[PDB]
RNA sequence: UUAUACAAUUAUCAUAUUAAAUUGUUAAGUGCUGAUUUAACCAAUAAAAAUAUAAAUAAUUUUUAUUUGUUUUUAAACACCAUA
């Protein structure tokens, strides 16, 4: 159910069959088939299409609907629309796609490093919020320890693999020190370097690229 | 078109194949394909496919027409003629060095 | 630019069609991808280059050579606890339950063994053999009682592994004062070939302890 | 500004001799009597003897047989000056994170100091429900508890998103009522706490909940007891703060007028605040226009201000002055403060590199000036951002040069294999097109470019332009054959044609009589116009004049210009003549203000490490196997194989 | 956001009524947000009856439903005025609209098998149906139904 | 050096495979969009018919809606949504009958 | 492994498929599905006993149950289909 | 788990808070005198003074007792400081 | 890997061995602390050095580093910005 | 450090080798410097003389 | 020689049993949802680094249960006493 729910969020047709009837619509034709029908406008193929690849691609408006959609219909319903009207879990989307745009390197690319630890520390950002208001949820705190362990995973994954994508997110959001050993006890003992050896990471600088090796 | 629009009758592959298939030249297809884009006339993504290489197939032809004309005159082929020989029109939405798309579409 | 590729998932390319996991099959929806990419085919078990073919004659008349194709082969899933310990431990679970085919994963490791206990006439026979996530065995019975009596792995824990030297495979061949060729110890020596003890002392060499089986 | 400043520091010295008369200072300055309070806490006896080290073991007694004291005294750390290395740790029997709770500060609440306990206490209940704790308890609440409460209230307020913002905004509201109308345990509420209302109100926006209630309220209680309610520098900075956040102005310039006219002295915070008013000011006249002059003076008049109250300036200062320089159109002097930056001991910034690079964006010259800060910015700690590259092709563009871009994209953007934002894609192609010397090169660059820009995405939509600047591109060049290429690309993303890129077509063919020149081509190009249904233009007429020229005469193209001219005529004799094709503008926008591709996403790695909100990691359920526990020989196989029931 | 709000309103003069609808209106369209309709249900007497801010029981309610969009803060900026409101004795907030009821509990299976669009851009009184309406009148609208009708009263008629 | 050379050229190969069968999907994906299109598009249709009330209509609107039970009618008094036929009210929401 | 959920069909056949012994009744017929209970639990065997006068699908149950007995008679067991 | 009370039936607060703060300091039982003054006709539906309470830093609508004069001020001004009316005071 | 750089021309780098213990068939590594030296003060803390063993050169220095395999870009970078190479630990030994 | 890794490690380092002789392709005849020399000899400290 | 801990009446202690769950003040719902009833609106929360051989690849925090404090014109009550 997780992966079906984001990949619904990701991407537009993926709940429609070949049959053109989603499993709602199978046991409760009265609400999802439309009621009336409307002989008005019945619009024609999208020649734009090629634009929106993924529903990131268009974020501005309810229900990731391309501007190009709404061309004729009313301002009332334009504004309806809008981003003001936008729910909250549209918006987070919203705020997702933004670091979708700017660190993937193909179109349904939703998982390379630089995209996925912006995405947990985006996660543990919303949850952390959520305990401001809510200091009483046990589950929500679990789930914020895990979340920010995985965001260490993630960045620390980041910081051998693309390290100019590392610097320039850990600079442009003023959180310098989130990679960060936890205890001198440990970090006396090489335990918080022998990470990168134990993860693979090692030998993935480049150094040609850095500094002259001779 | 305006009528298929306003009727909502969306075409068929076939029918768009066949209608593209009687143009004769380049900018001939690529009025009819913004007549098309004016009007909202429905159609299907196969069909939206095939028209897209029936206008590639025309650029193609028109470029192997001025090649040959220049043919002639020259007396032997251009590098630019031997290379558009082998190369081919150049970035398409459906090329022939990359064969395996267009199977999801195509049935 | 360049950037490097970490994970075996990958080094090995995948596509990562979901939108987050990164830790989903895609075993399956690349093996459909790649079926409908094409019929010139059989169903015979592919082999990615011709060099790869088997030396044996009958064998190579079974096997094809498929360009892209020979990946993905295969029908049954893989179904703590490294693979010998859980193949053993299916193995005589299904053996005390009295059933025909047990689906066991399928490793370098599990799979030499299971060929080896097919030589030495433990099991009836394989099926789906040339899969590289999981192989049913065939097991065999003789007048209502199972030919496997019992079968456990080195690690009878789950954790502690060992390395079997030739004086140790002596040992084994000459186990409790007879000459043993009755209860078969599989090891995997250093070139990452199995063999059982009886050729292991032919040819003065151990190797890593797999299992024994009788 | 610096006129208030001199008659105020003239009539205090005044004020000063008259003292005397019944180094004389020129100002005041709040911060001082703080500052010297907690400098003679730290040295009290009592916080020395209190802080006092642990007891040696040879303090203690010899070998720790005696209960009492076989083991040191508890020691207590200060969280602010701790005379220890690390406050906390994790050992398995002296553990002290879980008494970093608040319920065991709770056993001491008349002693407590809020502020400290907001900083430093884990487990911390809502805002609210911590001022009941306070009430219901009933100890003195203080101005300064007050404030700390209110602050609490608004780093929550600040973490929060923007579009939830108004609740918790409401529930400071609530405090303060509650704070101004509790008397059962004296409850003060102050200056300082009225600074922290209105930081709030700052915070979450709300300009008339802020200035017109509670800055309003603090004047009227400071009438009202002057000597019991001083308006302090802190409250006109949060005040300026809010004027700097809602976008007012003359307010901001009036507040400091006030702090000015007033003895007391200003602070570096509410200096850069004023620059950055005045910025704003200048910015808002520039697009009017699109008396400044006076405005320029009084705007470096902070600057100079800074030296006359001796106040260190600091990496925001600098970004603040260059804001102010370039929103003024002083690149001179943002060169002035990048080298005053460095001769003293201050970071630079990527900002103040933005603000550097679009300070020159209209002055000639300075092609390798850019290439000289995108080098030196890697020695400097920092590394370029879109953004960056932005503003650099910005500057490209408008001085119409095609080589520094091309240096640019080769010795810089192809390493640092970012992904180009529409604005980048369409500033570089159109400083290509725009350059008197066009190469091939620039065609590759170009359309890869495209290519990659199409392959990643983006939700900008400057398809049309792009493509209008790269058939411009190809018109200079005369890629006839790529101009026809793009038309499929074109196509394909479905936007209409438009008369100057078939325009640009056209000049591409009649450049192109050695690469692909077509006389039928040249009719086919007329068939776009006759067909697709746009308007031919006098740019056209040229391009057509041109072509015929080029390859020769034919009768479609004479009746093409013909009717061209004809239809010019008609349209002329009726009415508005001249139409040429208009250039695709080159955008200009700040460096705060063109897109940026990032959010708040604001945390606290110190929060996360000493799990302020009580995060929970569940074991992993004695997965701890250590040999000092085993206890038993392991042989292969085990000790007994293969046991049957 | 769709919202739904029903309104039990104290059953005072026109004009006080009007005025309160007015304020609310007033305050939903100062937030940014659309109303997608307002109706007046009648006068009705609800089987327990609300005191009023003296704390007197009204036997008799207005009830008024309202439909809107807005985004989530100022939504709850409104609902508290509405709630706070001096007439409103009640104020029922729909949440269930853009999601039919059930499926987020329902079934895992279907939890993401659903189209929000289909109710979201449908009215109310085409999600929760009242006792009278039922697919035949949706057919009767579909039908022209002019030259239909027309014969519908002729045997009662003579007779 | 053969055995490392033939394990990078098979990674290569890997990842043409992964270009490939990733311009396989996006016809896919362009397929499902469709679909997509399809069935939004005629959902906003009907969303045509949504009769907002502008804010100059607002007090219009509410006066007229509020004269609905009133009294003294001659077309039928509608059933409210519970489908239960509510008081009438003289006028100034005085119950009467 | 799944949540707990009653059965219910609106096919005779269902019932008889899935449960061993079914008894259809209804409340207004107390003492002859007492009497029945008192049988079946004599001989100690699982029974079902549905209720018709708030069961759903009443009326096809019914007319199921009506032509499969020929006789209208609820309460009626079912053993064996 | 925490249990609310509804003040004059329209406001919903927690029981601790409500007993502690609210309902001792609203401004129909604090300081009825000035609840009087209310202005009930220029003053929005959504407060009165049996919510609102004194500490209201927004200022509201008061009819004069004396010279009938519609002022506004805020309610802590009003009841705390000792506000009063302009047009009195002028008197 | 280099631990601490806090002494002048002076790397702490922390290394690891195995200890065997029969009984259990165990392979347990522990860590050993080293003093190195490296006179132009060109290791930065997280970087994977290689060390040998020389003359002494100070009480309790008695390695040198070699060379660098993996430098501490990151740190670099930091140090470049004026930080500390690593933000140092928040928890560590207790005072009592 | 955990061996285990060591040939994973080996066949990055050979790919990443392999991608510097093929990428760059700057070598060139340089010329050689004086290796100098080197104060960390081995065994105990030698005398002045 | 146990290289084994059957077994329970000093045990020697101690990862909180989770989408069927927990939490809601600024967010939902309710007189405390469990009298009826195996089913409970809305919001948050289900997956997402390398590696299975790899011999530390884990964290050092949390509390939904019960008592007791906090105080407590201060619960109205009800039940216990006669506070809670
Ligand atoms: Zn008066």
């Amino acid at each position: 159910p997780v992966q079906k729910k984001r990949q619904e969020q990701m991407l537009y047709g993926v709940n429609i069959p070949e049959t053109r009837q989603m499993k709602f619509e199978e046991q409760h034709p009265l609400l999802a088939g439309a009621l009336r029908k409307l002989e008005g406008q019945p619009k024609g193929f999208p020649f734009w299409y090629r634009k929106y690849p993924t529903r990131r691609h268009a974020y501005e408006y309810r229900f990731s609907i391309p501007v190009e959609m709404l061309d004729g219909y009313n301002d009332d319903v334009k504004k309806a629309l809008s981003k003001g009207m936008m729910s909250i879990q549209e918006k987070q989307f919203a705020q997702e796609a933004m670091y979708m745009e700017r660190y993937a390197e193909h179109d349904f690319d939703t998982t390379s490093p630089a995209v996925l630890a912006v995405k947990r520390a985006l996660k543990c950002r919303v949850l952390r919020n959520h305990l401001l208001t809510n200091p009483h949820n046990n589950i929500i705190k679990t789930v914020l320890a895990n979340t920010e362990r995985k965001l260490n995973h993630a960045l620390r994954r980041l910081r051998k693999v693309d390290f100019k994508k590392y610097w320039e997110i850990i600079r442009d959001h003023d959180v310098q020190d989130i990679l960060q050993p936890p205890n001198l006890v440990t970090y006396r003992q090489g335990s918080y370097w022998k990470y990168d050896w134990n993860a693979g990471l090692a030998i993935s600088t480049n150094l040609a690229d850095v500094m002259d090796p001779r | 078109m305006h009528l298929a629009g306003r009727n909502g009758r969306e075409l068929s592959v076939r029918t768009i194949q066949h209608l593209f298939a009687r143009t004769d030249s380049f900018a001939e297809a690529l009025a009819v394909f913004y007549t098309m884009r004016r009007c909202h006339v429905a159609m299907n993504m196969e069909a939206y496919y095939s028209m897209l290489y029936s206008l590639q197939r025309l650029e193609e032809e028109g470029w192997g027409q001025h090649f040959r004309n220049e043919y002639e005159e020259n007396g032997a082929p251009s590098e630019q003629a031997m290379d558009f020989i082998v190369k081919g029109i150049s970035n398409a939405l459906l090329p022939e060095n990359k064969p395996w798309l267009g199977r999801v579409m195509f049935q | 630019g360049h950037r490097l590729l970490h994970g075996k998932r990958e080094r090995e390319g995948s596509l990562f069609a979901v939108a987050n996991d990164v830790k989903r099959d895609e075993r399956l929806l690349r093996q459909q991808l790649n079926a409908l990419l094409e019929t010139p085919l059989v169903d015979l078990p592919g082999v990615e280059r011709r060099r790869d073919l088997p030396a044996d004659p009958i064998t190579r008349l079974f096997f094809q050579h498929k360009g892209d194709h020979a990946l993905y082969y295969g029908t049954y899933d893989k179904p703590l606890y490294t693979p010998i310990y859980d193949f053993c431990h299916r193995i005589r679970e299904a053996t005390e339950q009295r059933k025909r085919f047990v689906v066991v994963p399928s490793t370098i490791e599990t799979r030499g063994c299971a060929r080896v206990m097919h030589d030495h006439g433990l099991v009836a026979g394989f099926r789906d053999f040339h899969n590289d996530r999981a192989f049913a065995v065939e097991l065999k019975y003789f007048q209502g009682d199972s030919t496997i009596n019992v079968i456990e792995p080195c690690s009878y824990d789950g954790r502690t592994e060992f390395e079997w030297s030739p004086k140790m495979m002596r040992r084994l061949l000459n186990t409790h004062g007879i000459h043993n060729r009755l209860v078969v110890y599989i090891c995997r020596t250093a070139d990452n070939r199995i063999i059982d003890h009886i050729h292991a002392v032919k040819e003065n060499i151990g190797g890593r302890g797999l299992m024994m089986v009788h | 500004l610096a006129a208030a400043a001199v008659k105020a520091a003239e009539w205090y010295a005044a004020e000063n001799r008259r003292k005397q008369k019944g180094t004389a200072p020129l100002w005041f300055d709040d911060t001082e009597q703080n500052l010297l309070a907690r400098e003679q806490h730290v040295r009290s006896p009592a916080y020395r003897e209190l802080h006092r080290p642990a007891l040696t073991n040879a303090a203690m007694g010899l070998y720790g047989g005696e209960p009492g004291f076989e083991k040191a005294h508890r020691v207590w750390v200060d969280p602010d000056r701790p005379h220890i290395k690390h406050i906390y740790n994790q050992t398995a029997l002296a553990r002290n994170l879980r008494y970093a709770r608040y319920g065991y500060f709770k056993r001491d609440m008349h002693l407590l100091d809020v502020d400290k306990l907001v900083r430093h206490a884990r487990l911390l209940p809502t805002p609210g429900r911590l001022l009941t704790d306070f009430l219901y308890q009933r100890v003195p609440l203080p101005d300064k508890s007050c404030a700390a409460l209110i602050r609490y209230q608004r780093q929550q307020i600040e973490m929060l998103e923007v579009w939830g913002r108004h609740a918790s905004f409401q529930c400071a509201v609530e405090m303060f009522e509650r704070m101004i109308v509790t008397n059962i345990p004296p409850v003060e509420v102050g200056v300082e706490t009225h600074g922290e209302m209105v930081l709030c109100a700052a915070a979450c926006g709300k300009w008339e909940e802020g200035w017109n209630v509670y800055a309003n309220r603090a004047r009227e209680l400071e009438k009202e007891s002057p000597e019991s309610f001083i308006l302090n520098t802190f409250f006109f900075d949060a005040l300026l703060t809010l004027c700097v956040a809602a976008g007012r102005v003359s307010e901001g310039i009036d507040t400091l007028e006030e702090v000015i006219k007033r003895n007391l002295r200003p602070r570096g915070t509410m200096l850069n605040k004023a620059m950055i008013l005045y910025s704003i000011l200048g910015e808002q006249m520039s697009k009017h226009e699109a008396e400044p002059e006076e405005v320029e003076k009084m705007g470096l008049e902070v600057w100079s201000l800074f030296d006359f109250y001796q106040l260190p300036r600091t990496t925001a200062s600098i970004e603040a002055y260059m804001r102010m320089c370039c929103a003024f159109n002083k690149p001179t002097l943002v060169l002035k403060a990048q080298g005053f930056a460095d001769a003293s001991d201050i970071r630079l910034s990527i900002e103040c590199f933005h603000w550097l690079v679009y300070a020159i964006r209209g002055v000639a010259g300075f092609g390798d000036y850019v290439m000289d800060v995108l080098s030196q910015l890697r020695p400097r700690g920092l590394t370029p951002d879109f953004v960056l590259f932005t503003l650099s092709f910005m500057y490209c563009a408008l001085q119409r040069d095609g080589e520094l871009a091309l240096a640019i994209f080769d010795q810089h953007f192809v390493h640092q294999n970012m992904n180009p934002t529409p604005e980048m894609v369409l500033l570089f192609i159109q400083a290509c097109s725009n350059c008197e010397k066009p190469t091939a090169a620039m065609l590759e660059r170009s359309e890869t470019l495209i290519k990659r820009l199409e392959a990643v995405g983006s939700s900008v939509d400057l398809i049309s332009p792009i493509y209008d600047q790269f058939l411009e591109l190809c018109a200079h060049l005369g890629a006839v054959a790529s101009g026809f290429s793009a038309l499929k690309r074109i196509v394909g993303f479905g936007k209409p044609l438009t008369t100057r890129m078939i325009n640009s077509l056209l000049l591409a063919n009649s450049n192109a009589i050695s690469s692909n020149g077509s006389l039928s081509m040249t009719e086919e190009l007329v068939g776009f116009f006759t067909l697709l249904k746009i308007r031919p233009n006098a740019d056209t007429e040229i391009c057509v004049n041109l072509c015929r020229d080029a390859f020769g005469e034919s009768p479609v193209v004479n009746d093409f210009i013909k009717v061209i001219g004809e239809s010019l005529q008609g349209d002329s004799e009726k009415g508005e003549a001249p139409q040429y094709d208009e250039d695709i503008p080159v955008i200009q926008v700040p460096p705060h203000e063109l897109r940026q591709l990032r959010t708040e996403w604001k945390l606290s790695p110190r929060d996360i490490v000493l799990r302020r909100f009580g995060q929970h990691t569940k074991p992993p359920g004695k997965a701890a196997l250590d040999v000092g526990s085993m206890r038993g020989s392991v042989i292969p196989f085990g000790r007994s194989p293969g046991e049957q029931l | 956001v769709f919202y739904s709000f029903v309104l039990v309103m104290k059953p005072r003069q026109r004009r006080f009524t009007s005025q309160a609808l007015r304020e609310i209106g007033v305050a939903v369209y100062s937030n940014g947000g659309l109303i997608r309709s307002i109706t007046n249900e009648g006068i009705m007497r609800p089987y327990s009856r609300f005191r009023d801010a003296d704390n007197t029981p009204l036997t008799y309610a207005r009830y008024i439903i309202l439909q809107l969009d807005m985004g989530e803060e100022e939504m709850g900026k409104v609902d508290k005025i509405i709630r706070e409101h001096q007439d409103v004795l009640m104020a029922l907030k729909l949440n269930n609209l853009e999601r039919p009821v059930g499926i987020r509990s329902g079934n895992k299976e279907l939890q993401a098998a659903y189209f929000p669009l289909d109710t979201f851009t449908r009215l109310e009184e085409e999600i929760n149906w009242s006792p009278q309406t039922s697919a035949d009148i949706y057919t009767q609208l579909e039908m022209n139904w002019k030259e239909f009708s027309r014969t519908r009263w002729s045997s009662f008629l003579r007779n | 050096e053969k055995k490392r050379i033939e394990a990078r050229q098979m990674m290569d190969g890997r990842q043409a495979l992964k270009k490939k069968h990733l311009d396989l999907l996006r016809e896919f994906h362009e397929r499902q969009f469709f679909f997509w299109y399809e069935r939004a598009s005629e959902r906003l249709q009907n969303m045509n018919l949504i009769n907002y009330v502008p804010h100059a209509q607002l007090r219009e609107h509410i006066d007229k809606e509020l004269d609905k039970y009133v009294a003294g009618k001659n077309e039928p008094y509608p059933l409210n949504f519970v489908g239960q036929m509510p008081f009438l009210e003289d006028g100034d929401g005085n119950i009467v009958e | 492994a799944t949540r707990w959920l009653p059965f219910v069909s609106s096919d005779l056949k269902d019932y008889l498929n899935r449960y061993w012994a079914v008894m259809f009744t209804v409340g207004a017929r107390p003492i002859e599905t007492g009497h029945i209970r008192h049988y079946v639990s004599w001989y100690c065997t699982r029974m079902k006993v549905v209720l018709l006068d708030h069961h759903v699908y009443v009326e096809p149950l019914r007319q199921q149950l009506q032509e499969v007995s020929r006789t209208p008679e609820l309460p009626l067991l079912f053993v064996n289909k | 788990k925490a249990s609310h009370i509804r003040i004059a039936n329209r406001k919903r607060v927690e029981m601790f808070v409500a007993k502690r703060f609210h309902l001792p300091t609203r401004l129909a039982t604090a300081a009825p005198d000035i609840a009087a003054e209310w202005h009930d006709e220029l003053n929005p539906m959504h407060m009165y003074p049996a919510i609102i309470g004194i500490g209201h830093v927004q200022p509201v609508w008061w009819k004069c007792a004396i010279c009938s004069h519609s002022y506004q001020m805020s309610v802590e001004k009003r009841v705390v400081r000792g506000g009063g009316c302009p047009q009195c005071v002028v008197n | 890997y280099v631990v601490g750089t806090s002494m002048l021309k002076t790397a702490v780098v922390a290394t690891n061995h195995m200890v065997y213990y029969p009984k259990f068939n165990q392979r347990v590594s522990r860590t050993k602390r080293f003093f190195a030296h490296d006179e132009d003060l060109a290791c930065v803390e997280g970087d994977l050095v290689h060390i040998k063993q020389c003359r002494k050169i100070s009480k309790y220095k008695h390695y040198y580093v070699f060379s660098i395999l993996e430098p501490n870009v990151e740190g670099r970078e930091r140090l470049k910005l004026g930080l500390k190479a690593v933000p140092p630990p928040l928890f560590g030994y207790p005072v009592s | 450090l955990k061996a285990g890794l060591l040939g994973h490690y080996q066949q990055e380092a050979f790919e990443a080798r392999k991608r510097f002789e093929e990428s760059t392709t700057y070598p060139g005849p340089i010329r050689a410097a004086t290796p100098g020399d080197t104060r960390f000899y081995s065994g105990s400290l030698e005398s002045i003389l």
